[PDB]
């Protein structure tokens, strides 16, 4: 009774899918790794 | 507590003031420096709708919310105590503070549906017929967002909507 | 004094207010007086006489009213709130008659 016109993930109307707390965790973990990376890449 | 006494005698109506004894505040508050009654007793971000002993200290004999100028609560805490008190009423606690009408305990109704943490009033809610799929969902509110600042011992933040 | 003057005060015979000004608790009765002493209230009934009696020694604020159904209303000011007196006054002196 609710449709997602066309294909789910492609067009100008997409499925709304939300960001989650898990995803935020992962993103931040990976950032922290990069920060530590360029500290050691500096000198 | 000021009781107002009234008499009808010999076609004369007599009205008179009467002062009973109010309890003085407890001897030694943990945060004497503190401003608002919740805070010096160190109860901020702690009480929930479940704590009756705390809520009852602000309300009226017939069940309504007490005014703020008399209580003197930090505005934040006043709205919180309102929502808490309403949830407490709808949760069928404080059965003493319902107003007393004799005709009222006559009319049998299907025994009160036990509910708790109810945000809205029973009347105004409309049954949600449409749900909706994984991506757009209608959510049923539980508890009030005013209480979102309470301490979490689980470390896990509360679910306001389901 | 709106709530009183809106109710058509014409049904009153005599209003006497006895009070003792130097007592710390006076305000309410005084407030009541000034709501009786309003222009519109007094303009409704020209048959109603308002007498203000002041006593230093008495120590008891009191308000007495008479109205046409043969009712004598005595309210004893001690701890009574200002708006309460005007409130009970409206339901007693208007709804009755
Ligand atoms: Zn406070």
């Amino acid at each position: 009774r609710n449709r997602i016109p066309g294909r789910q993930w492609i067009g100008k109307h997409r499925r709304p899918r939300p960001v989650s707390a898990q995803a935020k965790q992962n993103m931040i973990r990976r950032l922290e790794t990069e920060a530590e990376n360029q500290y050691w890449l500096s000198r | 507590f000021r009781e107002v006494v009234e008499i009808l005698d010999g076609k004369t109506t007599i009205i008179e003031g009467r002062i009973t004894e109010t309890p003085q505040e407890s001897p030694n508050p943990p945060n004497p420096t503190g401003q608002c009654p919740i805070c010096r007793w160190n109860l901020k971000h702690k009480y929930n709708y479940e704590d009756v002993l705390l809520l009852s200290q602000f309300i009226r004999p017939h069940g309504g919310m007490l005014p703020r100028r008399i209580t003197g609560l930090c505005q934040e805490e006043h709205l919180k105590i309102e929502e808490c008190v309403k949830m407490a009423h709808r949760a069928g606690l404080l059965p003493n503070h319902r107003p007393k009408l004799p005709e009222g305990f006559v009319p049998k109704s299907k025994p009160r549906l036990n509910r708790y943490l109810t945000r809205w009033s029973p009347r105004s809610v409309k049954p949600i017929y449409n749900k909706g799929h994984r991506w757009n969902k209608v959510r049923m509110p539980v508890g009030s967002p005013l209480l979102k600042d309470n301490v979490s011992y689980s470390g896990r933040p509360l679910l306001l909507y389901h | 004094a709106a709530a009183l003057a809106r109710l058509g005060l014409r049904a009153v015979k005599q209003v006497r207010v006895q009070f003792c000004p130097f007592e710390k608790n006076v305000e309410s009765t005084r407030t009541f007086l000034q709501a009786v002493s309003s222009e519109k209230v007094r303009c409704t009934n020209l048959n109603c006489s308002v007498i203000a009696d002041v006593r230093h020694d008495g120590s008891e604020p009191c308000v007495d009213v008479l109205f046409g159904d043969g009712h004598r209303l005595i309210m004893r000011g001690a701890h009574l709130t200002a708006q309460e007196m005007l409130t009970a006054f409206a339901s007693h002196i208007q709804a009755r008659g």
